[PDB]
């Protein structure tokens, strides 16, 4: 993923070794991959951001509020676009091409294929831009 | 057979001295030496020394123990080391050191058919390692361990490094806490004492201190009521209490900060 | 401190004519003929090192002057007058003498005249807040309940480095006496804050 | 006689392996009131060696996972000087027994289980067959969650305390705020004193982290409307700034921070709670 | 006030015996010694006892005179033994800790007053 | 815990005929002869005392009975459940036994009846906080991979004293307690007079 | 001989054994041993720092009874030498004693020799690091008698602070 990655041993076996925290930056192959945790983080920062300033929605103004989560939310989209988009440069890293191959490189998959949670960030990018523009009309429809 | 190897080795303990080194009148013995670091376990700014696991492992040539008709190395049990000469090898800069002795001594002997023989040893030695902590925690350390030989001059005994710059191996494996191996260098010279000279070799490790333990606890804190320090700009002048209260609890706070910090 | 601690003695028991002048004998050698039982006087708890291998050396001369060194970690006991501290000196003794044997049996005298019988490495300090400025050599006389005895004394004298303790209470306590000073610049009705300042400066100075 | 079962006098007297432990630290037999040795020698030949020892082993932690961490502690022996030509280790059906666990020193963890592998290692003077045992072990957070987790969280409340606190007793929300820092970094310093220094951030400091984050934003708000309070007094068919943004009102309402903060800061504390536990516990 | 007093006898045709009692300061840790100071001669010293009942001795006098150190009351005693008339001067009693010293004046910062003595033929 | 710890057992091979009726023989004949291989089970580094000599003693009577005492300084393990702390009382075991001989070759009693068998010394008492009420006395058999083996248990039931945790740790939560709810009876415009209080025994009760 | 009291202890070994033998010609034995021993000694401290303590070393035979062996202090109340000399930082030794007597077992009687020292504790480093700031606070308390009643803040931040002090000097006393 992001920062942990669990290659196998190479025996007929399952020996998938763990390796790789956040909170470890040395463990982790690579600055792209590093940048890339950072956007996400960011971006998840945002959105719970979010979660909280709904308990603004008791005193504040409703459209001020809703423009606040339009914004942040759209602030959000565009990390995650950034992290998805920076996290493909670290392929090229040692640990990477040891894993999949000689094929892979810097936007260049080879032989890996991507699983269920690369396909599951750009649904959430997307769903990210289209509730954030939500959010915008909502705010100003507050005011009609 | 196993007879006929027990009245080879009984014939090559037989009439042997102990007292003379294996070429007594003849020219010096060479000893080559090799060491395999298990793990650095206390690296002490505090007592100014570092402990250090190891597999110690010497290599000479005695014609006294040379056999013939075996095929074979005799890993003999490590109790005949007591009866056979061995290098008096010390380390200069130790200041308590012992051979592991679970389940027996952690002691190898391995004689060969052309009579040279493997000495190993499992060795944990506390050596000190005085710092220059002028840079702390920003510093880098030079950490050496001082093999040497006590009762043989360079007339006598000639000490090597088996292999070269491989002789030590292990230290790409070693994972100190606090520090991070940098580099590693072995060096084989002379020292001059008022007794004769004699063979030194020194195994010499340059370790960098990590700097995210102190990040963690001294910098961010510090810098952290440094800048909270300045809310009292922001706060009215005509409040004359909070102010006071929150630049002498800064005084205050970081004074113990200090102190808390380096009475380690 | 680390020391090789050498003796040398005639023994006519140990003379012999061969084919080489000095025989560099093993270090087993030394449990098999008589050697001085010499004790410090002031020592703790000393270490005789013994890694890999006895660390003594034992030569005979063909006349039979035999020397004999070893390698010592003594601990010593160094009395210190505190009523200077963190600005006293110190002078450490080190004394040596025979346990067993009085002055009519075992005499010790220096190998060279006794300001270059001791020598100090250029390196062979790891002192942190001492200055060793040097070490005056003596001999003296001890009349104990078994006889009288020789004891041969060394003295290292220390000077104390202050800059630690300098940072560690001087700086802080001039600091904490300027911070209740500042009290006075205060306006006379700021009472809280000059009660703050009164306070917090006591128990700093307490702590 | 079917069998002779002696002491430990010929322990010495026979042939003995001399197996090692590689990574023991300090080990040491029993002596009291005698060597806590034992020998069995067969009529067919068959020697059996039982002795006492305890082990000092080492075991690499990885602390990154701090208090919720399991580690796998290993403990390896091999014969010193004979190679795998020459002597050779095999475990038996049972290999490990562990006798009544409750009455074990171990406090801050919880045996697992366990489990054996047998390997070659190659060295310089050849090679080794080396038997290993690892022992699961599994940190208990009750300890740690009294001494560290409990009181950050009550001196984060303490420091929201301020919030319903008159906005004009400035002394006094300015003690309680800074007071609150001080006990969360004393808190910080105290956390770490069991750990060993490692150069990476563990679970308890990114707690103590976002939690020290909180104080520092509560006294950061509290100053700023102090400061601003009191010291300093497009289908639509729209523009787009005027549809995106918020240049119409939007700062004046300040003197609702408070109010704001009342409902916000515990809101915030308790979906950071959430994600944090549920990301180490479940999906970590 | 930290005071040394010495006692003895002043003249002698010999054996003499001078004792230096040490007052409002205990000197069982310090190392008490003896100096002469003869006319028109620098000070120079006799023998010294440390806290380690170990005595020292200079050569001139080395094996004629004879220092003890009571403990309990706090003294130092010299016992002078075969005098010869150039040993006529005046004996100072002092004690302190030896820096730089042991057998030099200035490592020494309590003295006593002084005793004469006189050799006659 | 320090004990004298004795043995006596019948040595047939060992019957001898002399003008003494008993051989107070020295130390060094233990190790000669045949012993018991008597170890602690619950043990953790014990130590037997070896000065000035071993502090061991072989008595030989006529009849073959031996008596062998030896000095020990036994540390031995007790799980402790420090649930009910400070107000918990343990019941410390010490379970010793033969190491190689099974209940077929080595069986342990005690010489006199069991409760009389463990005799602790009136004035030896080391204990800082606590009281030993009493000793109780067994004997019984374990099983094992190698055999059954006969083994001794004594069980030393020890109350903690509450003292000095009452001094230190309760009282003192008690006293800031009350100073807490002190601040009710200030008036209500006293707020950072109150505050005060209530910050400062926070931070107390926290520490 | 052993020492009953002794919990670890050591004969002295460098260069050698700190060991005398003497063997006069009428078959006189003279044994001397240079041994470091530290001995348990049970301290009554309910008059802690004022208190006046009594250490004993507990010299007997461990395997011959008074039917074989028979200690006796040679020179009388001159055996014990030395103590004079010492000054310790903390105590200063009043007195010291020697006893002997005879010490009944469940194997016998044995002869037993006590060396004994009433040590009495020097008050200079109490006062210096307990007492003194104590009294120091206990007048600073009172500075609150002095400022008006209505002036709340300031008595309140003098009394707590008090109290703290005394709090922190009572657990940095209790740590050691
Ligand atoms: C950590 O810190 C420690 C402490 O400083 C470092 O320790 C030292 O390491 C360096 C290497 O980096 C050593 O320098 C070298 O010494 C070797 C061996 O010296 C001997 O070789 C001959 C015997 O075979 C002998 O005749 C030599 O004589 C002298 O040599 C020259 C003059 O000829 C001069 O240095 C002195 O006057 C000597 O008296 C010598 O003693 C030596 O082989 C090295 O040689 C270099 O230079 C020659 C050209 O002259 C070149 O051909 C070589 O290839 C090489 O470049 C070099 O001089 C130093 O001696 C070590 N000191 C101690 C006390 O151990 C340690 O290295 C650091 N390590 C790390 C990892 O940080
Ligand atoms: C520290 O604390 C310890 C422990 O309390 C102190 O040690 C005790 O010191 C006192 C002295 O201050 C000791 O008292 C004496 O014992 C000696 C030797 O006696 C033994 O031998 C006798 C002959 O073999 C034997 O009779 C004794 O037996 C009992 O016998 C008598 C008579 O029958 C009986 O009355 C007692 O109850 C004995 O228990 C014993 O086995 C003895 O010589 C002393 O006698 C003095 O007093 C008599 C007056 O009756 C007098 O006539 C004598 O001339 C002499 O002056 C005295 O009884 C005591 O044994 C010590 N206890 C221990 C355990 O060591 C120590 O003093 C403290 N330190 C300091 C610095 O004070
Ligand atoms: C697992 C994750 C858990 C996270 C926890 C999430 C919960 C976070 C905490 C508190 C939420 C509080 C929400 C309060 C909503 C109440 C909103 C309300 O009061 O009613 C009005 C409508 O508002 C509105 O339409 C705005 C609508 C509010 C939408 C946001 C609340 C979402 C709650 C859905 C929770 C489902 C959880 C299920 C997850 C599986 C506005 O008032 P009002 O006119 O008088 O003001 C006008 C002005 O002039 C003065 O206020
Ligand atoms: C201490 C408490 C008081 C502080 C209060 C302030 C709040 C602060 C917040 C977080 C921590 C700050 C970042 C600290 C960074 C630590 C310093 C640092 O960056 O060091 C580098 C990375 O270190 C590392 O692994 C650390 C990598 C992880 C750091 C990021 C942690 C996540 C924080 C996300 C923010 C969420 C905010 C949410 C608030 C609502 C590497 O150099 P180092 O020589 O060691 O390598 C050598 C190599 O050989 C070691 O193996
Ligand atoms: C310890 O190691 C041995 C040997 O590797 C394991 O032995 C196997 O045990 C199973 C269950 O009894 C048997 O079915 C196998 O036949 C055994 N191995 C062989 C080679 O025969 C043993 O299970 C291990 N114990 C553990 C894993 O705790
Ligand atoms: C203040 C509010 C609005 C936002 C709070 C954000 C919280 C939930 C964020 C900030 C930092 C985050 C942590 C950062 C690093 C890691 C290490 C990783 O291996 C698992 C997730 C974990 C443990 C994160 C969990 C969620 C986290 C605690
Ligand atoms: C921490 C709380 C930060 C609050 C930020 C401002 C919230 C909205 C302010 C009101 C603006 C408006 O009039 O709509
Ligand atoms: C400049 C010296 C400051 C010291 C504060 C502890
Ligand atoms: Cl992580
Ligand atoms: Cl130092
Ligand atoms: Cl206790």
């Amino acid at each position: 993923g992001l920062f942990h990655y669990c290659v196998g041993s190479g025996l007929a076996g399952r020996e998938l070794t763990c390796r790789g925290s956040f909170t470890d930056f040395s463990t982790i192959p690579s600055s792209a991959f590093k940048a890339a945790a950072f956007f996400v983080l960011l971006s998840m920062v945002l959105i719970l951001g979010c979660i909280t300033c709904f308990s603004l929605f008791f005193f504040c103004n409703t459209a001020t509020v809703y423009k606040i989560c339009a914004w942040m939310q759209l602030l959000a989209a565009l990390c995650l676009v950034l992290g998805c988009m920076i996290f493909p440069d670290g392929w090229d890293a040692e640990t990477i091409r040891d894993m999949c191959g000689a094929k892979t490189g810097k936007y260049s998959l080879g032989d890996c294929s991507v699983r269920w949670a690369y396909i599951l960030a750009i649904i959430g990018i997307l769903n990210a831009l289209i509730l954030s523009f939500l959010a915008f009309v909502l705010g100003n429809r507050q005011t009609d | 057979n196993m007879s006929f190897v027990k009245e080879t080795v009984d014939k090559l303990l037989k009439g042997y001295d102990i007292r003379l080194r294996p070429d007594f009148g003849g020219p010096p013995v060479c000893v080559g030496m090799n060491i395999d670091i298990a793990s650095i376990d206390m690296v002490s700014e505090v007592n100014m020394d570092y402990t250090l696991t190891m597999y110690f492992q010497q290599y000479w040539r005695d014609k006294r123990l040379a056999y013939s008709g075996i095929p074979l190395n005799l890993t003999l049990d490590n109790r005949v080391a007591d009866q056979l000469w061995v290098p008096d090898t010390y380390f200069l800069n130790d200041k308590k050191s012992f051979v592991h002795g679970v389940t027996v001594k952690n002691r190898m002997i391995r004689l060969h058919p052309d009579g040279t023989v493997l000495y190993g040893l499992r060795i944990t030695t506390t050596a000190a390692c005085m710092m220059d902590l002028r840079r702390y925690p920003l510093d880098e350390q030079n950490c050496t361990l001082e093999i040497e030989s006590y009762g043989y001059t360079t007339d006598d005994i000639e000490f090597y490094w088996r292999g070269g710059d491989k002789a030590v191996t292990g230290v790409e494996r070693i994972e100190l806490p606090q520090f991070s191996i940098v580099e590693h260098r072995l060096v084989s010279r002379n020292v001059v004492f008022a007794t004769g000279a004699y063979p030194r070799l020194s195994l010499s490790f340059r370790l960098k201190r990590n700097i995210g333990y102190f990040i963690l606890q001294t910098y961010m804190p510090s810098i952290l009521i440094t800048i909270l320090s300045w809310v009292s700009f922001w706060i009215n002048y005509d409040a004359s209490a909070a102010r006071v209260a929150l630049g002498i609890t800064t005084v205050l706070t970081m004074t113990t900060i200090n102190t808390h910090l380096r009475e380690t | 401190i680390d020391v090789f601690f050498r003796q040398s003695w005639k023994d006519e028991r140990l003379k012999f004519k061969g084919p080489m002048t000095v025989l560099r004998l093993n270090n087993l050698m030394a449990s098999k003929i008589w050697t001085p039982d010499t004790f410090f006087h002031n020592g703790k708890k000393s270490v005789a090192h013994n890694m890999t291998m006895p660390n003594k050396l034992l030569r005979i001369t063909e006349d039979g002057t035999l020397l004999y060194t070893m390698r010592l970690t003594v601990r010593a006991e160094c009395p210190m007058h505190l009523e200077d501290f963190p600005m006293d000196a110190h002078a450490c003794p080190l004394k040596f003498g025979s346990y067993a044997y009085t002055r009519a049996e075992v005499v010790y005298e220096w190998t060279r005249e006794p300001a270059r019988s001791v020598v100090v490495a250029e390196d062979g300090s790891r002192l942190n807040q001492y200055d060793l400025l040097g070490q005056t050599v003596d001999s003296g006389i001890v009349q104990s309940s078994t006889g009288e005895y020789v004891v041969m004394t060394t003295h290292f004298h220390l000077k104390r480095k202050i800059g630690y303790f300098v940072i560690q209470t001087y700086l802080p306590c001039i600091m904490t006496v300027i911070l209740s000073q500042v009290s006075f610049w205060l306006n006379r009705e700021s009472v809280p804050a000059r009660t703050v300042f009164g306070v917090t400066t006591v128990l700093t100075m307490t702590t | 006689i079917k069998v002779l079962r002696l002491n430990s006098n010929m322990v010495g007297k026979i042939w003995i392996p001399d197996t090692f432990f590689r990574n023991s630290k300090k080990a040491d037999a029993h002596w009291i009131t005698t060597p806590n040795r034992m020998l069995r020698i067969w009529n067919d030949g068959r020697v059996l060696y039982t002795l006492r020892l305890t082990i000092d082993a080492e075991c690499q932690l990885q602390l990154h996972n701090f208090p919720m961490d399991e580690h796998s502690c290993p403990l390896e022996f091999s014969s010193y000087g004979y190679p795998r030509e020459e002597i050779v280790y095999q475990w038996k059906r049972s290999s490990v027994e562990v006798g009544d666990t409750r009455s074990w020193r171990l406090y801050q963890f919880s045996f697992v289980g366990l489990r054996n592998t047998t390997e070659v290692v190659k060295t310089t003077s050849g090679d080794y067959v080396v038997m290993s045992v690892y022992f699961d072990l599994s940190r208990r957070m009750g300890y740690f969650t009294i001494q560290t987790y409990i009181p950050c969280t009550l001196i984060v409340v303490l420091s929201w305390v301020s919030f319903w606190i008159n906005k004009d007793a400035v002394p006094a929300r300015t003690s309680l705020g800074i007071t609150t820092v001080l006990t969360m970094t004393t808190l910080s310093t105290i956390a770490r004193k069991s750990l060993p220094k490692v150069s990476y951030v563990t679970a308890m400091d990114l707690f103590v982290s976002v939690c020290f984050i909180f104080v520092f934003s509560a006294l950061v708000e509290y100053g700023t409307l102090h400061y601003f309070v009191s010291n300093r007094k497009c289908l639509d068919g729209k523009d787009c700034a005027s549809f995106f943004c918020c240049f119409e009102d939007c700062h004046i309402r300040i003197a609702k921070m408070d109010s704001y903060a009342r409902i916000f800061f515990p809101t915030a504390f308790c979906l950071f709670n959430l994600v944090y536990w549920v990301s180490y516990l479940y999906l970590g | 006030q930290v005071q040394l007093q010495e006692s003895g006898g002043g003249l002698v045709q010999g054996s003499l015996r001078v004792s230096c009692a040490a007052s409002g300061r205990t000197f069982t840790t310090y190392i008490m010694a003896w100096f002469r100071q003869a006319p028109g001669k620098e000070r120079e010293f006799l023998a010294a006892m440390d806290q380690g009942r170990i005595q020292y001795y200079g050569d001139s006098v080395r094996g004629r005179f004879t220092i003890s150190r009571d403990y309990a009351k706090n003294s130092v005693d010299l016992q002078l033994d075969g005098l010869r008339p150039e040993d006529t001067a005046v004996y100072y009693c002092a004690a302190g800790a030896g820096f730089w010293g042991l057998r030099t004046a200035s490592s020494y910062h309590y003295w006593g007053q002084g005793t004469q003595v006189t050799v006659s033929s």
